[PDB]
């Protein structure tokens, strides 16, 4: 909350940060001096001549006013300074996403992200009203309450000050106090978050299993488990509550006894004993202020440490190379590669070398999880190797600017993905400044134009949150479609036609082969009608190009790739 | 809106700890408020004499009154968020209870991003409106209306001034609750709008890293939300900081200080008799504040009552619709589909008139051109969409009439998108079967060649998997063809299973295959046409109707829609 949201203010604004702290700290002096200056009021206002309480009066008024001031400022500049961090910390989360590491998003970095993306509204420009204005407004009070009081009397100075130590105590217990249960119902809450997207997202097959009903749900008892830990957490909160109201009655006893002393003495009248007990209800009032201001600091304390946790991952590594007018149809090659992933077996690949030649097909066979989507991910630029280098054109893919190394490769992934929309929407998520000469030839080369001619409403269908709203097919093509609308100088295809039927497939690989644009491609596939073009195999096996070639000397030579397809 | 309607159906098991907790607030404040009236009789009693025998049992009972009235102040707010957080469980496990059985097509339209949001932030913004709505708003009223009763007796010349903040109070008050009503709805739309973009901005990731355009819709989405916010904190936290500087006890002390003081100062009043004033004239501004700060909050919990109760009342697949009856014709574990006919949207049709029937021990092959009406067929068989026209029974009773607990241990499914949960690997292959104890899981992936991979994870069938952290695509559907082994079901309906499976590993897992379903019912929809050579009946479904069925040596040797789908790859 300190020393934390510091850190996200920008420097542009620490011009107008340290100008505000001191508009509070006028605004609880102002506040402090209108308080006690009630004393020497009630004290002429009882005496023998009332008519000299009008010089009490002028500067109760001034004190008044400038207290108004002051805080209708605070209040005004306030928000000035949430509108200029939410600003910020989205626009510097939504900035550094795309760079982190594929391999940082884990199961739970994954739900801090989405919660700080998400979850991070109308908290980031209300807390620096909300929370810290009054939290140390109410922390000042009580201090400067009594040094005001000190002039009328030491006394009641020093037993004033002796409360403020009794207030942050208390605030550190009570903050002490229910700090992991809270963290337990913070860590709950976002495992009921998840398994609840889970549930929402994969729901046919939890139906299918009969997993639905919340006896036996994955997701009831994430609810159970919530529920347990918010009863928790609201039952250790209490001791807080309770600390805070001892700490209450026993700074009233101090202040009280030490008033009831000095008036028995003969130092204060009794006229001026009534005007400190609406001094001291007013310096009580703090000590209720912070108990609501307890819970929401440790919210703010959470969700900014999942802000300041998405803001330090751990970026990919990029040097500051760039193209010569993009590529020209390049050269990849693989320099002793070597890649494991971050939490698993052993290395997929180790030492693989080979080297691609320009503007020609290239196929990548091989077993299931033999090592080829990470081939393909490694080629476009997904994964940074673990030892060896990869060299597009020549330049090391690596010491390129971040920029200028996803502009060279266009992937047709796996697992196809479109974003919600339209259909043409995804199409044009490629390259949205295209034309419609080469969108036509993008959709048409696809075979998706007849998809549109088939659609009630096509090029504008929506298409669910994934590809929901499509077949398994339409997503592929239309995923086929995307990648082809973009002018970089590579094509990377995943297996690409899994789900095409036997004349949709030959009609796409014919057009896919036949694309006007030289590129460099590379396919990876597990039919054998599918490739029917590349010059090139390679048959990749567990991690290692067993043997490569020409798929029209491959099977006349009695070795893996012969004997791939016969059974 | 102002409405309660769909917003009182909800919340109505909560009929009775509403106003037994409106007439224990309105109870509680008055023993917040007794403090403040011994100090009153005090200040007073001083003025005079009172030896100290009198002034002890006054200041002693002033220090324990508040301490009690601070103390059995705190034990109503525990008592309120207890049987809170007591029913926001109760009523998000009747969500996640009734949208378990609503058909597949709600799902597909809100998404995972506004179904969360349903769920988690709808019964959270029912706080304030259940816990402290009724308490702030039974102390604002019988504080102030009471505090300023009994001012108006001992002065109405200085209590007549009191009610200067108070106008100003009920303006600034009111033009606030007018001002922002449409934005109050409209910030649920940004919500829901905004968890929609999280959701698709992470999961899509290996997208925007490649054509890095696909991002523009969330970084123009998030410009128009920080500009909404902007514009609507600016203008509200100004006229929520007017309403506290009105309202403030720094205010009513001046206020009271002053026009008292011109009172005495002329000798209108006695001085006497201000101090009923300076010790009670200053409570009531938290009691007004704390109901003025308390609108958006109350008009959030109606907005979310009222979504929680559009969707608790609606349409559900209902498990008793229309049988014929259990018998008479088909033996068990034979589906038959006659005249079917469905659309996902009301006009257009994706399905037309299929009759098709499967027999018990006989494998069927629905083959067909892309997005024709296969895995919707599939689909609408697994009671997800609850056809439109025809019926569909399996084992001679319709699937409208099985009780989704008996349905679906007749017929397993092997879908087409391989999607497994958050858990280790052997809590994704006993999915079905959680319990199946711990060599049937082993079996199970034995069969469906996936054990050795398996046992090479970092710690074995106990490595948390979850979603696509592991198990490359092409073995992240051979641990659900195990979890459809596992769990024999008398009718197995096999999608496009062998899709991303080489053909030296998917050739091992069609023949442990064809010997465990050598008496069960299967329907193998595939798109490689030589696997499915050997099928009892294959059925072409082209624009959702059936054209041709034969054994394929019938099929490729008479007519046509096969033998150019079977030529176009050989
Ligand atoms: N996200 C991941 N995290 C950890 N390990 C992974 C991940 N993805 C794949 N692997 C492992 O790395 C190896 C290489 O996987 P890869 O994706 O190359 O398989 P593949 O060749 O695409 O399989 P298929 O051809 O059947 O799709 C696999 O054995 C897999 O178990
Ligand atoms: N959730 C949905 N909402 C609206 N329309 C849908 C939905 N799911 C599928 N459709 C439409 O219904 C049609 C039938 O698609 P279906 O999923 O049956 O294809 P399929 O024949 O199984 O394809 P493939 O064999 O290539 O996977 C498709 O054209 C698709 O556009
Ligand atoms: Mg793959
Ligand atoms: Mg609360
Ligand atoms: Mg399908």
């Amino acid at each position: 909350m300190i020393r934390t949201w510091i850190a996200l203010v920008p420097n542009d604004h620490r011009a107008r940060l340290i100008g505000f702290a001191l508009l509070a700290f006028c605004s609880v002096v102002a506040r402090a001096v209108g308080t006690v200056l009630l004393v020497p009021l009630m004290a002429a206002l009882f005496g023998e001549a009332p008519q000299r309480a009008w010089l009490w009066l002028g500067w109760l008024s001034a004190a008044t006013v400038a207290g108004w001031v002051l805080d209708a400022v605070t209040a005004r500049i306030g928000i000035e300074l949430g509108f200029a961090v939410l600003n910020h910390t989205q626009h510097d989360v939504a900035d550094r996403l795309p760079v982190v590491r594929l391999d940082w998003f884990t199961a739970e970095n994954t739900a801090t992200a989405r919660q700080a993306i998400a979850a991070t509204g109308p908290e980031l420009v209300g807390l620096v009203v909300n929370l810290v204005t009054p939290l140390t407004s109410a922390i000042l009070l009580p201090a400067v309450i009594a040094l005001a009081l000190l002039p009328i009397s030491w006394q009641l100075g020093v037993a004033a000050l002796a409360g403020v130590p009794l207030l942050l105590g208390a605030l550190w217990a009570s903050a002490a106090f229910a700090r992991r249960a809270d963290t337990a119902a913070d860590k709950a809450n976002t495992a009921l978050t998840e398994r609840i997207i889970e549930f929402a997202r994969t729901q046919q097959a939890l139906r299918a299993a009969r997993r639905v009903e919340p006896a036996r749900s994955l997701v009831g008892n994430a609810l159970a488990s919530q529920h347990t830990a918010t009863m928790r957490l609201l039952g250790m909160q209490i001791p807080g509550q309770l600390l805070f109201s001892i700490a209450s009655q026993l700074a009233l006893i101090v202040l009280a006894g030490t008033t009831a002393a000095l008036t028995i003495t003969g130092t204060l009248t009794v006229p001026e004993a009534i005007a400190l007990i609406v001094v001291m209800v007013r310096y009580l009032e703090p000590f209720t202020a912070v108990s609501e201001l307890a819970p929401a600091l440790e919210s703010t304390r959470a969700t900014l440490g999942r802000i300041g946790s998405v803001l330090t991952a751990p970026v990919m590594v990029a040097g500051s190379g760039t193209w010569r007018d993009g590529a020209v149809v390049p050269r990849i090659e693989f320099d002793d590669v070597a890649f494991g992933y971050d939490g698993g077996s052993g290395p997929v690949l180790d030492g693989v070398s080979f080297c691609l030649q320009p503007g020609t097909t290239t196929a990548i066979v091989g077993p299931s999880g033999c090592g080829k989507s990470t081939i393909l991910a490694l080629i476009a630029g997904l994964h940074q190797p673990t030892r060896g280098r990869v060299l597009i054109d020549g330049t090391d893919v690596a010491t390129l600017d971040a920029r200028a190394q996803q502009a060279v490769c266009s992937v047709v992934f796996q697992h196809p993905y479109l974003f919600h929309g339209t259909i043409r929407d995804n199409v044009f998520a490629a390259d949205p400044g295209a034309s419609d000469d080469q969108f036509a030839q993008a959709v048409r080369l696809a075979r998706v134009d007849e998809l549109i001619a088939r659609l009630p409403d096509g090029a504008n269908t929506i298409v669910g949150e994934a590809g929901s709203a499509l077949s398994g097919g339409e997503r592929q093509r239309v995923s086929i479609a995307r990648a082809l609308l973009k002018a970089a100088p590579v094509l990377l295809v995943d297996q690409a036609t899994s789900a095409l039927d036997a004349e949709n497939e030959a009609a796409v690989v014919d057009a896919l082969a036949a694309d006007p644009r030289s590129r460099t491609r590379v396919i990876v596939a597990h039919r054998l009608a599918s490739i029917r073009h590349a010059d090139r195999v390679l048959f990749v096996d567990d991690g290692r190009v067993v043997e490569d070639g020409s798929i029209s000397e491959l099977l006349t030579a009695g070795g893996r790739f012969s004997q791939f397809w016969r059974q | 809106s102002w409405r309660a309607q769909a917003a009182s159906r909800l919340l109505a098991p909560l009929k009775l700890p509403l106003v037994l907790s409106g007439v224990l607030a309105a109870l509680v404040t008055l023993a917040q408020l007794a403090p403040f009236v011994l100090l009153v009789e005090l200040s007073r009693l001083l003025v005079s004499g009172a030896g100290a025998h009198r002034l002890f049992t006054v200041g002693f009972a002033a220090v324990g009154l508040l301490g009690t009235g601070a103390l059995l102040a705190a034990a109503l707010t525990l008592w309120l968020h207890v049987i809170d957080a007591r029913f926001a469980r109760a009523l998000r496990l009747r969500l996640l209870s009734k949208l378990s059985r609503l058909p597949l097509g709600w799902f597909t339209s809100r998404g995972s991003g506004s179904i969360k949001k349903l769920v988690t932030d709808d019964t959270l913004a029912l706080h304030y409106l259940v816990t402290h709505a009724v308490p702030d708003a039974v102390a604002a009223v019988v504080a102030p209306v009471g505090v300023l009763v009994y001012l108006f007796v001992v002065d109405w010349r200085v209590a007549l001034v009191l009610f200067g903040p108070v106008l100003v109070y009920l303006t600034i008050t009111s033009s606030l609750t007018i001002q922002s009503g449409p934005r109050i709805v409209q910030a649920q739309r940004w919500a829901e709008k905004m968890n929609g973009e999280a959701g698709s901005y992470l999961e899509g990731q290996p997208v925007i890293r490649v054509f890095g355009a696909a991002s523009s819709s969330f970084r123009r989405r998030l410009d128009e939300y920080i500009g909404f916010l902007v514009a609507w904190q600016r203008p509200l936290a100004g006229k929520k900081t007017l309403m506290d500087l009105a309202t403030r006890p720094a205010t009513f002390l001046w206020l009271i200080a002053a026009t008292g003081t011109l009172l005495v100062a002329t000798h209108r009043m006695d001085p006497v008799n201000l101090l009923p004033f300076m010790f009670l004239g200053t409570t009531f501004g938290a009691r007004l504040l704390g109901i003025a700060y308390g609108l958006g909050g109350l008009r959030t919990g109606l907005l979310a009552a009222r979504h929680l109760q559009v969707t608790l009342d609606e349409t559900e697949l209902a498990v008793r619709e229309h049988p014929r009856e259990p018998l008479d014709g088909e033996a068990p574990a034979t589906v038959v589909f006659d005249h079917v006919t469905f659309g996902y949207r009301p006009g257009v049709p994706v399905i037309q008139d299929v009759s098709l029937t499967l027999r018990p021990g006989t494998v069927t092959a629905l083959v067909g051109p892309s997005g024709s009406g296969k895995s919707t067929l599939a689909t609408l068989l697994a009671r997800f969409h609850d056809v439109e026209r025809g019926a569909i029974r399996v084992g001679g009773q319709d699937i409208r009439s099985l009780a989704a607990d008996e349905l679906y241990t007749r017929v397993g499914f092997v879908l087409q998108e391989a999607q497994l949960v958050h858990g280790t690997a052997a809590e994704n292959i006993a999915l079905a079967v959680p319990d199946a104890p711990a060599e049937q899981v082993q079996v199970a992936a034995r069969e469906a060649q996936i054990h050795d991979r398996v046992l090479r994870l970092p710690d074995g069938y106990d490595t948390v998997l979850g979603a696509n952290s592991g198990l490359s695509g092409g073995e992240r559907q051979r641990l659900t063809i195990a979890r459809a082994i596992l769990g024999d079901t008398p009718v197995l309906i096999l999608d496009q299973a062998t899709a991303f499976a080489d053909p030296e590993s998917e050739y091992l897992v069609q023949q442990a295959l064809n010997r465990l379903t050598r008496d069960r019912t299967v329907l193998v929809i595939a798109h490689r046409l030589h696997t499915i050579t050997r099928a009892d009946q294959i059925v072409v479904l082209d624009h959702g109707r059936i054209v041709e069925r034969g054994t394929h040596e019938e099929l490729l040797a008479a007519g046509g829609r096969y033998c150019r789908l079977w030529d176009t790859g050989q």
